[PDB]
């Protein structure tokens, strides 16, 4: 592949699919990812584009000469939030650093790798900066932090109980006013 | 009709004595 | 290499050591063509790369060579002031040609500046090249290539706009070691001496 | 004379994580079955990185969350002639920080990290990933929370003095508190009460000089810069080591799997796997060693917050050059600045 | 079904309880910490991937076959001191006619395995042809010595 | 010790009992490399953890020196409040300190002045502050109300 | 065992269960007063009867 490819084997070419995680094969260059339109300006002797870790990130379509960007199919860590087995058997799940639509459609289409047989997403889907939180209900009151999730978001087991996710409070609020001719002195200990 | 298999169909995985442990195994189970 | 010595000609049998950088400052297309023989006789294979006014013809045979017929051909290809610059390199039985162009005005001399050269063609002709010669119907310059390490800067669009030769100065080797064009004040370990 | 001096302390570093299979094997199943032969490598490595990530939030919480009360910032910021406006938040300003904190945040300069940063309020949150499998996790306390902590500390110092670190807050005028601190350093009270205007003027001029020295492009915050640089340097090395072949015919798994049949392919993949395991182990060891040093620096920052902001100290040169009177904290990227 | 289980043996060696390890997130947590009772907190258990949902094959507009027969089944072959180079380009090559026959005595591929040659594509192919001595065919290899 | 690191088995006796010596030595080398890697990793982690335990023990010794054998003025070095005294108790691999502290309580509001003027001269307190009940001016100490 | 060691076996003639234990091993420490003082030493065999 020093030049555009001319001597290939017998294979059937298909149509290209965008905005979807697919297996791809461009002139013998195989992989798995999602293809998007690109804004890169290739020169006519250039056929694909490369990363600093020898990963191909852009490619020229060998039927229409269109430049496409390749991105990885989404992956990450899974965290389980529990209030203790002695308290309850309910859990919440954090999918770290991922979009909530990308995991909700994958769950509903049966396309995630940790596939759980008895598991429902429900209507408690909530986007954080740490990732996507499923199974915890967002409330507007603020408490001290019980189980840290991240970016100012904490979780707890509150009230028929349920797991709740809130923004943490820094402390008790109080105002003492500066006056320039009064002092406060303790009378006991 | 269809029913549910509530924690049924567990067998001894091999011919090895084990005692007072927790053992993880990967095989064909119900 | 940067700031190296090049020979200006204003048609000897010039050697071909490890590839050449050839430049020409023309106004009426005087220098057109080359020949890349080994002994410049009919007893050795030789390739001519000449264009006649529309068409580029490359031919590799046993040739009689004139100054001031053809038999046993193995390769043929026919295809359809200012500064023209070329790079010729030959390895693994392949002859690589790179070409670039630049508008200059006049002085008498090769101007100072930066310009980048794009590939045109590589030929699968398996011969030694130890000599070359230009084909003339106004000056041309010859420099020689050496195995060096360079650091190149690709911009936001993908064009090489700047470079450093890592064998010119201690400062250039420092820039290649820290991978930057700007250096803070201090003392840095770069390499070992034997 | 009254002098104000700056001390810069690093508190925490960046929290990082790696997908061990995505780094070593990508999406191959042959590589995964081959990596299964090494036992529990990825699990203990994720465990070590998770321990470091939890330790960073523990460091930040120990340094900054020392008050139990969130004292509101006063409307008037002129106490006995002492001008506190540049170290307290401005109500008519979009950011919720101080002037000096804005300068400190502008001074410290911060790809392929694989993290995802954005704004959640304006829906400007983007998460894009990389094929190498590296990620940077967000801190538990946001920058506004740390700024609120420092604002509460400065307001408690300006309003209640020293008493709130050792009990309940007790109000006192600022000139009487300053006279008590003059008594603490061994000078009598009439020296302050008869020279109050001069002392206030010197305090104001020193505050003005700090925010000029922090504007004229100094390198006083280099201790905070070095930490950032160190992280980037280490992580960049971990990327570039994916381009080595370690004796194999190529550094990409897909080529070896696509132009070779199984028996030779297993040997080449084993050569790649060994080198990638070694690289990742080296990275984890050096991150643990750097985390120990960050922990010691954060412990020193916590004890300085306790003994120089919530009280007056007698230890020589522990906080400042001269006889210590009082001290103010300011939040900085990954650290704290004491005045 | 092929699943992972965690079994609990008693002090007398019989299985008294188990957990099916892919039923719930809580079951995977119990597998990960290797315990039947969990304290309060948050725990990293595994990694999630999104399964591919399609296939894209993309090859150039090539229709012609290319002359393997007019390279191998050729009347005249040159000497080894003067070998000839031929270029194969713009073709769909099969390669099964080479390793599906016992006609060749020596068939050795450097860099590739033979049956993998049919799935991947090249830029162009170069063919060298000569006639050599009987015991000099082992000198046609990388890093060999001899007069050839 | 249950991993085989690419060898045929994780037990040396089976490899030595069902294989001949050369191939057995190859498999034993595969086992040896992995077991050295495991032991090296364990020792490195133990050294890094020993450094942290040593720092904690240094802090415990300076607390025992400055809070049990004396009374300290450093804020929050030993408890919350004004330190009076401290007692040590032994614990498994550790020490527990019981700090006794004085906590002020039940504060009152007073009107205060920096100085008073008797006959054209200024008067400053030696120890305390000037306070005003509602009728007369007194002088007190800062941490406990006792008017003089 | 958890590290794939066999700790008990059944007799192939009498059908009796037998426990297997390692033969006793450990560390050896040498206690000396110094060479210039004396040439006598004491020996500690660590964790053994
Ligand atoms: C390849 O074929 C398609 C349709 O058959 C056509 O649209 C496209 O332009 C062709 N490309 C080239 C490079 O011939
Ligand atoms: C101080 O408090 C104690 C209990 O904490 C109480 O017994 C005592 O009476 C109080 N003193 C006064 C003067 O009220
Ligand atoms: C060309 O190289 C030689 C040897 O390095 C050197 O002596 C000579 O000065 C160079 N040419 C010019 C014009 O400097
Ligand atoms: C000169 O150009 C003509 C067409 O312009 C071409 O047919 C001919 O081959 C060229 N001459 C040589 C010697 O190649
Ligand atoms: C052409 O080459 C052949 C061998 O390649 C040689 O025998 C012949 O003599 C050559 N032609 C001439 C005219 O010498
Ligand atoms: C890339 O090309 C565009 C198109 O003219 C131009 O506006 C832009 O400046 C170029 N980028 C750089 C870095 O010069
Ligand atoms: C306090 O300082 C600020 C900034 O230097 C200034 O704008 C303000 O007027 C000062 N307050 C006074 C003089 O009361
Ligand atoms: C999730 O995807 C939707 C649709 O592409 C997009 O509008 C949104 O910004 C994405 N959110 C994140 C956090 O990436
Ligand atoms: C084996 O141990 C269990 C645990 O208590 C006990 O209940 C059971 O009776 C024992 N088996 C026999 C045969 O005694
Ligand atoms: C008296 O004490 C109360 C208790 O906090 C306080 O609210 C009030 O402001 C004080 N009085 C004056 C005049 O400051
Ligand atoms: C203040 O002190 C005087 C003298 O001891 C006393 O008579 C008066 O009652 C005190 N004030 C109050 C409010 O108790
Ligand atoms: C050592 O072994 C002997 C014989 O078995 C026994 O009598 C003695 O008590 C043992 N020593 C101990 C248990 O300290």
């Amino acid at each position: 592949l020093n030049a555009p490819a001319t001597v290939c084997g017998p294979k059937l070419s298909t149509d290209l699919i965008k905005n979807q995680c697919v297996n791809f094969n461009f002139n013998g260059l195989t992989g798995t990812g999602v293809l998007t339109p690109s804004s890169k300006r290739f020169q006519p002797f250039q056929q694909f584009g490369r990363d600093v870790s020898d990963f191909t990130d852009s490619v020229r379509d060998p039927k229409t000469s269109e430049i496409l960007d390749i991105s990885p199919c989404s992956f990450g860590g899974v965290s389980v939030i529990t209030p203790g087995t002695n308290a309850s058997s309910e859990v919440a799940v954090l999918y770290q650093d991922v979009n909530c639509t990308d995991v909700s459609t994958a769950i509903h289409a049966d396309q995630l790798t940790p596939a759980w047989r008895i598991y429902s997403t429900g209507n408690n889907v909530f986007q954080t900066q740490a990732g996507c939180l499923i199974g915890a209900e967002h409330v507007d009151t603020s408490y001290e932090c019980d189980i840290p999730i991240g970016a100012g978001i904490c979780a707890s087991y509150h009230t028929q109980k349920s797991i709740v996710a809130y923004t943490m409070s820094l402390g008790a609020d109080s105002s003492i006013a500066y006056s320039n001719n009064t002092i406060a002195i303790p009378t006991n200990f | 009709t269809q029913h549910t298999s509530s924690m049924r169909g567990v067998y001894y995985p091999d011919e090895i004595f084990r005692s007072d442990t927790l053992y993880l195994t990967q095989d064909l189970f119900l | 290499p940067f700031y190296s010595n090049v020979t200006g000609f204003h048609n000897p049998v010039i050697p071909f050591k490890d590839g050449i950088y050839f430049a020409a400052t023309e106004k009426s297309n005087v220098v057109r063509g080359w020949v890349f023989g080994s002994t410049m006789n009919n007893k050795s294979q030789s390739v001519i790369i000449i264009n006649n006014s529309t068409n580029v013809v490359i031919r590799a045979c046993n040739f009689e060579l004139c100054d001031n017929n053809a038999f046993n051909c193995t390769f043929e290809y026919i295809s359809d002031k200012h500064l023209r610059e070329f790079v010729f390199k030959n390895k693994d039985g392949f002859l690589y040609v790179y070409k670039g162009y630049q508008p200059i005005d006049v002085v008498r001399d090769l101007p100072s500046g930066f310009n980048t050269l794009k590939p045109i063609f590589k030929l699968p002709l398996g011969i030694n090249i130890t000599n070359f010669r230009a084909i003339l119907t106004a000056a041309y310059f010859v420099g020689y290539l050496k195995p060096t390490t360079f650091m190149l800067k690709y911009d936001e669009n993908g064009t090489i706009t700047d470079a450093v030769d890592c064998s010119q100065n201690p400062l250039a080797e420092l820039k290649c070691s820290v991978k930057s064009f700007e250096i803070d004040k201090g003392i840095y370990q770069t390499s070992n001496f034997r | 004379s009254i002098s104000i001096t700056t001390e810069v302390m690093p508190v925490s570093m960046a929290k990082t994580s790696v997908d061990c299979n995505m780094y070593i094997c990508g999406d191959s199943t042959e590589c995964a079955n081959l990596l299964l032969q090494y036992g529990s490598f990825c699990t203990q490595l994720n465990r070590a990185l998770s321990g470091i990530a939890a330790e960073q939030d523990r460091n930040t919480r120990e340094v900054f969350a020392q008050v139990k009360q969130m004292y509101k910032t006063p409307t008037l910021k002129y106490f006995g002639g002492f001008n506190f406006s540049q170290i307290l938040p401005d109500p008519l300003k979009p950011t919720k920080r101080s002037f000096i904190e804005d300068l400190l945040f502008n001074k410290v300069t911060l790809k392929q990290y694989g993290e995802c940063l954005g704004d959640i309020n304006a829906r400007d949150l983007i998460c894009a990933q990389k094929f190498n499998g590296l990620t940077v996790l967000p801190p538990l306390l946001t920058d506004d929370m740390i700024a609120a902590y420092t604002a509460a500390l400065v307001s408690g110092t300006a309003t209640a003095g020293w008493t709130f670190g050792a009990g309940a807050a007790l109000q006192i005028p600022f000139a009487m508190q300053m006279a008590y601190r003059f008594n603490g350093i061994g000078v009598t009270q009439n020296v302050l009460y008869e020279n109050q205007k001069q002392i206030a003027n010197q305090f104001n001029k020193a505050i003005s000089q700090i925010q000029e020295s922090l504007t004229t492009t100094s390198t006083a915050l280099g201790k905070l810069q070095d930490v950032v640089n160190q992280n980037a340097q280490a992580l960049n090395t971990l990327v570039k080591q994916l381009s080595s072949n370690f004796g194999a015919i190529s550094s990409v798994l897909n080529d070896i799997l696509s132009r070779l049949c199984k028996v030779e392919a297993e040997v080449q993949i084993d050569r790649l796997i060994t080198g990638r395991l070694q690289s990742l182990q080296t990275y984890v060891t050096q991150q643990l060693i750097r985390a120990a040093e960050i922990r010691a620096s954060a412990n020193l920052a916590a004890t300085k917050m306790s003994e120089c902001v919530l009280g007056q100290s007698k230890r020589v040169d522990f906080c400042g050059k001269g006889y210590h009177l009082m001290s103010f904290p300011q939040a900085a990227p990954h650290g704290v600045v004491f005045l | 079904k092929p699943t992972t289980f965690m079994l609990k043996y008693d002090e007398n060696g019989t299985i008294t309880d188990a957990v099916d390890c892919s039923q719930n997130p809580l079951a995977e947590l119990k597998c990960s910490v290797k315990s039947f009772e969990i304290d309060k907190g948050i725990y990293q258990t595994s990694n999630f991937r999104v399964v591919p949902s399609g296939d894209v094959v993309r090859f150039p507009n090539i229709t012609n076959l290319c002359p393997f027969g007019e390279v191998f089944n050729a009347t005249k072959f040159p000497s080894v001191y003067a070998w000839e180079r031929k270029k194969i380009s713009n073709c769909v090559a099969d390669y099964s006619v080479l390793y599906n026959s016992t006609f060749f005595s020596t068939f050795k591929c450097y860099g590739v395995c033979a049956t993998k040659l049919n799935d991947l594509c090249f830029s162009n192919v170069y063919a060298d042809s000569f006639v050599v001595k009987g015991d000099d065919v082992r000198q046609i290899a990388p890093g060999q010595t001899g007069v050839i | 010790l249950s991993s085989n690191f690419g060898a045929i088995s994780s037990v040396l006796n089976d490899i030595l009992s069902r294989l001949c010596k050369v191939e057995a030595e190859v498999q034993i080398d595969r086992l040896i490399t992995g077991r050295l890697q495991s032991l090296q990793t364990y020792v490195t982690q133990q050294l890094i953890r020993a450094a942290e335990i040593r720092a904690s023990a240094n802090l415990a010794a300076t607390k025992m020196s400055e809070c049990v054998l004396g009374q300290s003025k450093r804020v929050d070095f030993c408890g919350k409040g004004y330190h009076l005294m401290s007692f040590p108790q032994a614990a498994p691999h550790g020490v527990v300190f019981l700090h006794v502290t004085y906590v002020p309580s039940q504060e009152r509001n007073f009107t205060t002045a920096p100085a008073i003027c008797h006959e054209g001269k200024a008067y400053f307190p030696r120890e305390g502050v000037f306070v005003f009940n509602g009728t007369s001016w007194f002088i007190t100490q800062r941490n406990f109300f006792s008017p003089q």
